[PDB]
């Protein structure tokens, strides 16, 4: 959880001139950053303050108020020294789909930088050990080491009029953990 | 996921006008046209791929698929296709300008015809902060002119002459113009090279006249093609983006344009389909392009090739501008004109929400008023949108509908895309479910802004804004006072009615262009809008001296006057 | 059928649109130097002539001091020409071009230090061998290598000691030339401020006009330009000075920076000498490898003096320069030897015995004769001034050589009827549709199919025969033309082209293998890269690596094409 | 109607498909076998250029947290970089704008 | 829309906490979104033509996932009953244990009374101080606790 | 890019015909766009005439941003400008 | 269209048009020449000034520097017009917001 | 005012202009139009032609000029609010 300035132009309708103007422009900017991810920037959650609000400009078209405000917002960035409680909800045999409440839940860890150790079976065995494990669904603890923006997008409107008659990279946010050090992986593996 | 979206309203700055590189060409294209075939028997005259009509390049009616956009001609913005032409061939719009190429540069070691040293000083001029087009075209010419001037090339002086062409549209060169009583390496070389030539020949010796340094479109393209990027500036051709390249501006590749911009009309004469000029024209240079790519694999007469492919270099001609012998509607043709792309559709086009009919006298209108037909009142209507203040009066507009002139012909919905027609739907429901930010297209009213125009439009006046006035009869009536700056007279005249159809426009044109903001003539301040013949005479038999009312008269007539 | 997505990927099309002039500099920088040298340069290419500002308001590095780094980069890579012309009536900036030759250095590179390392006379030895190689790829990579850096670099006195011998016989062949102003300032600019102080030295109301006072000034500025290029040219003052009980010594001021003339003359006749052994048995082959390469060393200007690209050639009387050139050809006594010069720098490996036969150990009769069949062959190798002693012109032998050279390229590309067409069409001058089958006799269906083939390059010339006033090509038959000039200016395009293709290739499969090539060149890694990879990635390493030696072998046999097109 | 329009030495069938190979082919013969000359004449092309961008005369570059980790203290420096103006040069061959980048 | 900096001042996890509960006081409330209204907001886009999608999710996610209990083991929720005062009378001793690192983000939130989460917190602790300095620290941050 | 202080100001005090028109077509535009208005309506529903009465009133919330040729502004709110 | 028959329009000609500008009224002129006649949201790149089309530049193939805006058809039309020429009209784009 | 008589005539209005599309919408559309492709003009978007021909706003009347709405923002509710663990960690050091 980290702060971040951000400056954007913002649209307020003339129904909203009723309401305070910063209650409105907090709206809008809500709207726009809701459970968005800003691109390499990470994902945000709300938006902090508001720091400067230009006057509105109006377009000789629209009759709406154009805004340049700009605000802090909180984003959740980890960068490499951050233990986080996930709740994991898939297991597959190339590392588990570790997981959250659900504030963002696409992030997978990799098994070599996981315990050495562990290893996953087609029998659906949840671990092998040299002297204890773990089942799904349970408190985990991990690091982070690296952050890979997914940010390549080149899809072509016939392209997906194909995907869509048929019916990946999902997120533009992941994280990585690892369990290098001893403890982490479980809060209560003694005590 | 659902990343963070951006958008920001924009305007057009300026413009970057420049030529399309082959590279260019096929980026845009989104398919190769080969086949001289538009349709075939055999698959019932259903566009197929390749053709001149193909589909990928866009519909020509709305009930078929692009197969690039997968839209129909409401939607599709047209998609363009490219053409491969074997052995590429000169550019007419660009003609002039190669020939203005050629004369800066010789055409032995394709080097500019400028002293490495000598219009550096006019070059660095050219980096002036304020230059004007004058000033371009100024040392353009200049510069011109003194490659022209220059004769002998610093590589290789072979006595670069004039770049004239044919007397056709070929290029000829005179290599020996200014050559006399002088003897050189080139000149006896080409002496025994035709000695050569006259030794074989009995009746060449007449023939050998002329025959100078003829420039080819190939030859052009190949010399093009060696000119090093250092000198394009002193060619007035910005080399720092590609496509900066002189050689682009040979034409290579031909893009086809969409189905859009040349759309194939349905059912004339025959059941048939019609195609138009520029389909036929694309068809038949992949005619030729295909046949002289033939040629190259088979070795046809190097004669007759030169047939086909001067017939290239013409067919192009009026595919682009219908010049050279005349019906055959080009490009240049579709612009110019009076009827033509910008005086008849860019400044300038028709308009919706407008009508015209003859105008009658009304001395009981007031001067910033134009009495309506109902009947044009009923069609001419105003996209008015639902808010708190005016919800119950579109209420009442809808309940009413569009036959009753206090009505409405349209509704659409806040979260709707199309609007729904009154004539249909059980209108007390809609007028019930009337939302806050509905468009409601009703009747014009009483209050209306209109615009009212009479052409010809000679001064600013002829289109006034006067307030609509819902009337029985058939024609647009209007005081006699503001007859004058219409040039009006009630004998047969037929007015233009325009309904403005935004807020913004309709302040404007009430409050700039309304009568009684333009009483007076821009050109020198003198009223325009006043009495005219009936009534200057009626004021001047109330004020004739002679002319004397008791006190019943005198009311009568103080109640006729209000 | 292809799609116009499938194409301008994997078919280059975009890459056609560039100039080769400008792709081909632009790809080497980018390889080389860096995307910032490259942007400069490329620039540099598109506007000839510009400053340090018009830089920073065309190049999107919108920052002096960046800018500054990479120009001062590029300078000292010696990639580019600089000069500093004074307006009087306010303050002066100085200008900058883009050298031409000096990008041939990281160009011709490994050809450079091979020719080096193949041309001394004493290879055997492998730890000289690395050291040669080693200071000749310090002095290409850093430019103006110096002797107060390398011999303070060195750590020890007897390493140090065999350093500044190598100086004085590297320089004797001309391989390390004494750069100056010389070398970073055009040609025509040179000329010019040679003929503006000439024309500002004649004092008024002198008997003669303007005629004889313009030729008075031309020929007073051609003989000090030809001084002052003779002087850094060829030199030895560097290496004059010898102090007391002490071996001859260079100057450790003055910076060393490699030439190009000298490793070009000796890559000229390295062409011609497998030239003569494509032409000429291995027997007297043999000994016209080492003919060449005693004259090589003090062999005239290739193709200008630099007296021909400074100025307009000539209008009036335009065989001066090269009735001059050969003048001088014939003139220099020391490039002409006799057979007594020759036999003692003949190698023992050749016998000289059975390379005769007069009727159907290191003699210099038999070398003599060697020498005459050389003057007397077909090509004019050799020409004879006195009886025993000739030399090797280049007024009569270079038009010859282009011509074979281009036609036989034209040979390797087409087929055997149009090596047919073009043979006929060079040596029969103005050939028509008759004349073709007149002096042809095949069958005409593959003269026309591949002449046809043919006029798509600058080979042939189409000429035009109005039959009346008016020019109707399509109305009376037309002939055909030579004008080589535009044959061999196509020879220079297409292979410049060609080469930028490879290093495009080559650097946008560095692009997408630049992970892998990273973790390559690793000082621990190298040499040990088959026990820390896995499997499917060091395989990938594999072909990579030798796709890579493949680009590069296809590189260095097509570097044996351009210079050949690159003369006059 | 420009249909008619057909050479003797010209047929009907190879007309109308057009369209041109994607790209020109004629195999040039410029890639023959390799020998060990040419592998060592790639060795060394590799070994060039890759010393001058590990050398300082690059010139072409355009987790920097503004946190150190403690990993980060008293951990070694990646490569102290000898600047361009650390290098020394002749003066006499730079021009005078290009004198203020480098060391006096 | 252009981002100024990405690194701007931290967040502790507990001021976010209580940018959440005011917020969520603010509007957007949990108990009262739960409850049914037929009459709405009689605008047409919800109460006074708004509505709040895609940010209630996630101002619940996150001031949740803060309430749970701190996973030291396997009774409060562990962020909530920290005041003000609570957290500006630690000074003498958040300021004076010199860790010459920011990250007393960790250990504000999660990981106390266990050598091996602060030595995983802060790197190579044990090499830095094994004495006496690694309880005191575990006693301080499980004060609260 | 500068704003002109308000304390001095070169530009005209009085409102343009086409400042007055354009402020009209902006207010209309935005009543009709369900905006709040601050004038006293006496059953009024057309935006244009609710906008005219408000600038009769001066109660028009807009100001007028001039720009200079030299591209500067200096802002004038609807209220300040006299008619 | 342009016929009583075929429920034509008005035209307002460039008479009417110099009217409606020595007017000074701008919003006008738009309203009765782009709103009422022809309005057609073009996708135009912002970095090439190429129209694309469904959110998609069609040149650059990347849809990342796509703007929409409304323009006159026959602007759209005269454009691709001239892309059939060898003339490419490249439109380049500024906010009008930001000041 | 360009210190030269120039007339209305189509050579006059290519006076200063620049504009390709006002000078093709006057006449001689086709000459101007492929000199300016070939010179690679950079003509701006500023005439009243130009704006009307693209769907512009012109400069001119009512486009003379620009209306903003003032925000009426205090300066109390804009500095940043309820910050102290930067400073704590700021001291820290
Ligand atoms: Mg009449
Ligand atoms: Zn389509
Ligand atoms: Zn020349
Ligand atoms: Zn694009």
């Amino acid at each position: 959880f980290i702060l971040s300035k951000i400056a954007d132009l913002v649209r307020i309708p003339p129904d909203q001139f009723h309401r305070d103007t910063i209650s409105a422009i907090t709206h809008q900017l809500n709207n726009k950053f809701a459970n968005k991810i800003i691109p390499n920037v990470g994902l945000c959650i709300t938006i902090y303050d508001l720091l400067t609000v230009e006057e509105g400009q109006l377009k000789p078209g629209d009759g709406s108020s154009y805004i340049n405000v700009t605000f802090r917002a909180v984003v959740f960035k980890p960068f490499l020294g951050e233990i986080v409680t996930g709740w994991i909800s898939k297991c597959t045999a190339e590392g588990i789909k570790v997981s959250l409440l659900g504030i963002f839940d696409d992030i997978f860890i990799p098994q070599n930088m996981l315990f050495e150790g562990c290893y996953y079976t087609p029998e659906e065995s949840a671990w092998i050990w040299p002297k204890l494990y773990f089942d799904v669904n349970e408190k985990i603890r991990f690091r982070i080491e690296r952050e890979v923006f997914v940010d390549v997008k080149p899809k072509s409107p016939k392209e997906r009029e194909l995907e869509e008659r048929a019916q990946e990279k999902p997120p533009a946010y992941a994280l990585l953990g690892s369990c290098q050090t001893d403890g982490m992986g479980l809060v209560s593996w003694w005590e | 996921k659902e990343v963070v979206v951006s958008e920001t309203p924009k305007r057009i700055k300026g413009l970057e006008f420049s030529a399309l590189s082959a590279a260019d060409i096929v980026a845009q294209s989104e398919v190769e046209v080969s086949t001289r075939d538009l349709f075939d028997l055999e698959k019932d005259r259903a566009p197929k791929a390749n053709g001149a009509l193909d589909p990928k390049m866009g519909v020509s009616s709305s009930s078929l698929e692009c197969a690039t956009c997968h839209g129909n001609l409401a939607s599709c913005h047209g998609h363009f296709g490219h053409l491969k032409l074997a052995l590429p061939v000169f550019h007419i719009g660009y003609f002039k300008a190669t020939i203005q190429i050629l004369q800066g540069i010789c055409k032995n070691c394709s080097a500019i015809l400028l002293s490495e040293t000598d219009k550096r000083q006019f070059l660095h001029e050219l980096r002036r902060p304020g230059v004007d087009n004058l000033r371009r075209m100024g040392i353009l010419k200049k510069i011109l002119d003194q490659c022209k001037k220059q004769r002998r090339c610093l590589h290789c002086g072979a006595l670069n002459g004039v770049v004239k062409k044919a007397a056709a549209l070929k290029i000829i060169h005179d290599t020996f113009r200014w050559v006399g009583k002088k003897s050189a390496p080139e000149k006896d070389i080409w002496v025994g090279e035709w000695k050569e030539v006259l030794a074989h020949n009995p009746e060449l010796e007449r023939y050998v006249k002329r025959c100078m340094d003829d420039l080819n479109p190939l030859k052009t393209l190949n010399l093009f093609k060696q000119i090093k990027s250092a000198d394009c500036e002193l060619l007035g051709i910005d080399a720092t983006v590609p496509s900066g390249r002189p050689e682009t501006y040979i034409w290579r590749y031909l893009p086809a344009p969409p189905v859009c911009i040349r759309p194939s009309v349905m059912m004339q004469d025959s059941p048939a389909s019609n195609e138009d000029d520029l389909t036929v024209k694309l068809t038949e240079i992949v005619w030729t392009s295909s046949l002289i790519k033939a040629g190259l694999d088979k070795g046809i007469s190097i004669n007759n090739m030169m047939e086909h492919w001067d017939y290239l270099q013409l067919t192009v001609a009026m595919y682009i501008n219908s010049d050279s012998v005349k019906p055959i509607r080009g490009f240049c043709q579709r612009l110019k004109g009076k009827q033509g792309r910008f005086r008849g559709n860019l400044s300038g086009k028709r308009v919706d929400f407008s009508g015209r009919t003859v105008i009658s006298p009304d001395p009981n209108l007031s001067i910033d008023e134009v009495a309506v037909p109902d009947r044009v009142a009923k069609v001419l209507t105003y996209p008015e949108k639902v808010t708190r203040y005016n919800r119950h009066k579109l209420q009442e507009l809808i309940v009413n509908g569009p036959n009753v002139h206090p009505g409405a012909n349209y509704l659409l919905k806040r979260n709707e895309d199309a609007r729904r027609n009154l004539r249909y739907g059980d209108r007390m429901k809609l007028a019930k479910n009337l939302q806050i930010g509905d468009v409601v297209e009703r009747h014009l009213e009483d209050g209306d802004v209109v615009l009212f125009n009479r052409q010809p439009s000679l001064h600013r006046l002829s289109i006034l804004s006067h307030y609509a006035k819902i009337r029985p009869w058939r024609t647009f009536r209007l005081n006699e006072c503001v007859c004058t700056p219409y040039n009006a007279d009630f004998d047969g005249d037929e007015m233009n009615l325009h309904v403005p159809q935004t807020e913004e426009a309709r302040a404007e044109a009430i409050n700039l262009m309304g009568v009684k903001n333009n009483l007076l003539t821009p050109k020198s301040g003198e009223p325009i809008i006043a009495a005219t013949q009936d009534f200057i005479t009626g004021s001047y038999l109330i004020s004739h001296k002679d002319s004397f009312y008791d006190r019943a008269t005198l009311t009568q007539l103080l109640s006729m006057m209000s | 059928l292809v799609t116009p997505e499938d194409v301008m990927t994997i078919s280059s099309l975009e890459q056609r649109t560039l100039n080769p002039d400008l792709f081909l500099y632009k790809e080497l920088v980018k390889a080389h130097l860096g995307e910032r040298a490259a942007s400069v340069i490329g620039m540099l290419v598109a506007l000839g002539r510009l400053s340090v500002r018009e830089l920073v308001e065309k190049i999107d590095g919108m920052d002096v001091d960046s800018v500054k780094t990479t120009l001062v980069s590029l300078t000292q890579l010696r990639c580019v020409k600089y000069l500093q012309e004074t307006a009087i009536s306010g303050k002066k900036t100085t200008y900058y071009y883009y050298n031409e030759e000096g990008i041939h250095i990281l160009l011709y590179s490994g050809l450079i230090i091979d020719e080096i390392i193949t041309q001394m006379r004493v290879n055997d030895e492998e730890e000289h061998k690395q050291l040669v190689a080693e200071i000749v790829q310090n002095v290409i990579s850093l430019g103006s290598l110096t002797v107060e850096d390398y011999l303070s670099s060195v750590t020890s006195d007897s390493m140090k000691y065999t350093i500044s011998s190598l100086f004085v016989q590297l320089c004797e062949m001309g391989y390390l030339i004494q750069i100056s102003k010389l070398h970073y300032t055009p040609i025509e600019d040179l000329w010019q401020f040679l003929y503006e102080k000439h024309y500002k030295n004649i004092p008024r109301n002198s008997p003669l006009s303007d005629l004889k006072k313009r030729s008075q000034a031309k020929m007073n500025a051609k003989t000090d330009f030809a001084k002052i290029i003779n002087k850094p040219n060829e030199l030895s003052q560097i290496l004059t000075v010898d102090p007391k009980t002490s071996l001859r010594i260079v100057k450790p001021t003055v910076s060393l920076t490699i030439n190009l003339d000298r490793f070009m003359k000796g890559r000229r006749s390295k062409q011609l000498i497998n030239l003569a052994k494509t032409r000429v048995g291995s027997v007297t082959a043999q000994v016209y490898k080492i003919a060449l390469r005693l004259t090589e060393q003090k062999s005239p200007k290739i193709r200008d003096p630099l007296t021909q690209t400074g100025l307009l050639q000539d209008l009036e009387e335009a065989k001066s320069f090269q009735d001059e050139a050969e003048l001088v050809e014939e003139k220099t006594p020391g490039l002409t030897f006799n057979a007594i010069d020759l036999a003692r720098h003949l190698p023992a490996e050749l016998d000289l015995r059975g390379s005769l036969l007069s009727r159907k150990p290191h003699s210099a009769s038999l070398i003599n004769s060697h020498l005459k069949i050389l003057a007397s062959s077909n090509f004019p190798f050799l020409n004879e001034t006195k009886p025993g002693v000739y030399y090797v012109p280049y007024s009569k032998l270079m038009p010859v050589l282009k011509s074979s050279v281009y036609e036989y390229v034209i040979a390797s590309t087409l087929g055997p009827s149009a090596m047919r067409l073009s043979r006929c069409i060079r040596d029969n001058k103005l050939v028509s549709e008759k004349i073709i089958n007149s002096t042809a006799l095949m069958k005409e269906k593959d003269i026309r199919s591949t002449l046809a083939s043919l006029i798509r390059y600058n080979s042939v010339e189409i000429q035009e025969v109005p039959r009346t006033a008016d020019r109707s090509a399509s109305r009376a038959v037309f002939l055909f033309r030579c004008k080589e000039t535009h044959s061999y200016n196509f020879m220079r395009q297409n292979l410049e082209w060609n080469m930028a293709n490879l290093l495009f290739k080559k650097e946008k499969l560095k692009q997408e293998n630049s992970t892998l090539l990273k973790k390559a060149n690793r000082d621990d890694v190298k040499g040990r890269e088959n026990e820390l990879l896995l499997p499917s990635e060091l395989n990938q390493l594999k072909m990579v690596n030798e796709r890579e030696l493949n680009v590069f072998a296809r590189l260095s046999r097509l570097l044996s094409l351009w210079e050949v097109f690159q003369m006059a | 109607n420009y249909m008619s329009n057909l050479p003797f030495g010209l047929g009907y069938g190879d007309v109308g498909k057009n369209h041109i190979t994607e790209f020109p082919s004629i195999p040039l013969p410029i890639n023959g076998p390799i020998t060990n000359k040419e592998r060592s004449l790639a060795v060394k092309y590799i070994n060039f250029g890759k010393t001058v961008k590990d050398g300082p005369f690059y010139t072409g570059s355009m987790t920097n947290d503004g946190i150190e980790r403690y990993s980060d203290k008293y951990l070694k420096k990646r490569k102290i970089g000898i600047s361009i103006d650390d290098h020394p040069y002749n003066l006499n061959l730079f021009p005078n704008e290009l004198y203020n980048v480098m060391g006096i | 829309m252009k981002v100024l900096e990405e690194r701007n001042a931290f967040l502790s996890d507990y001021e976010v906490l209580k940018f959440l509960t005011d917020l969520e006081k603010k509007h957007l409330w949990d108990q009262k979104s739960l409850a049914a209204l037929k009459k709405s907001r009689s605008k047409g886009k919800q109460n006074r033509p708004y509505n709040h999608p895609e940010l209630q999710g996630i101002t619940r996610n996150v001031v949740n996932y803060l309430s749970i209990n701190k996973n030291f083991i396997n009774e409060k929720s562990g962020i909530s009953k920290m005041s003000d005062e609570s957290f500006a009378e630690l000074m003498t001793k958040l300021n004076s244990f010199k860790l010459f690192k920011a990250e007393k983000l960790q250990i504000v939130n999660q990981l106390p009374a266990n050598m091996v989460h602060l030595y995983s917190i802060v790197e190579e602790c044990d090499a830095r101080f094994d004495e006496k300095t690694i309880e005191e620290m575990l006693e301080i941050i499980s004060g609260y606790a | 890019e500068k704003a002109i202080p308000k304390d001095q100001r070169a530009t005209t005090p009085y409102m343009t015909k086409y400042e007055r028109a354009r402020i009209l077509g902006t207010r209309a535009l935005q009543i009709s766009m369900n905006a709040p208005v601050f004038v006293d309506l006496e059953g009024e529903t057309d935006p244009l005439r609710i906008a005219m009465k408000e600038l009769a009133e001066k109660k028009i919330p807009l100001v007028i941003r001039r720009y200079l040729p030299d591209g500067s502004f200096e802002d004038w709110s609807v209220e300040e400008l006299i008619v | 269209t342009e016929g009583r028959s075929r429920d034509g329009g008005l035209r307002l000609g460039e008479m009417e048009r110099d009217c409606v500008i020595a007017y000074g009224a701008s919003q006008l002129l738009l309203e009765r020449l782009m709103i009422s006649s022809d309005a057609f949201e073009v996708d135009v790149c912002d970095k090439c000034g190429l129209m694309g089309y469904s959110g998609w530049c069609t040149t650059c193939k990347s849809a990342e520097n796509i703007i929409k805006m409304t323009i006159p058809y026959a602007a759209k039309l005269l454009f691709q017009e001239l892309l059939s020429m060898n003339i490419a009209p490249r439109l380049r784009l500024e906010d009008i917001f930001q000041q | 005012y360009k210190g030269e008589v120039l007339g209305i005539t189509r050579f006059g209005l290519s006076k200063m202009r620049d504009s390709v599309l006002q000078l093709a919408s006057f006449e001689k559309t086709t000459d101007h139009l492929f000199d300016a492709a070939f010179y690679m003009k950079k003509d701006a978007v500023e005439g009243v032609s130009e704006c009307i021909i693209l769907g512009q706003t012109m400069s001119i009347g009512t486009g003379s000029f620009k209306v903003v709405k003032g925000t009426n923002i205090s300066e109390k509710d804009l500095v940043p609010k309820r910050c102290l663990f930067e400073s704590l960690s700021n001291e820290a050091a």
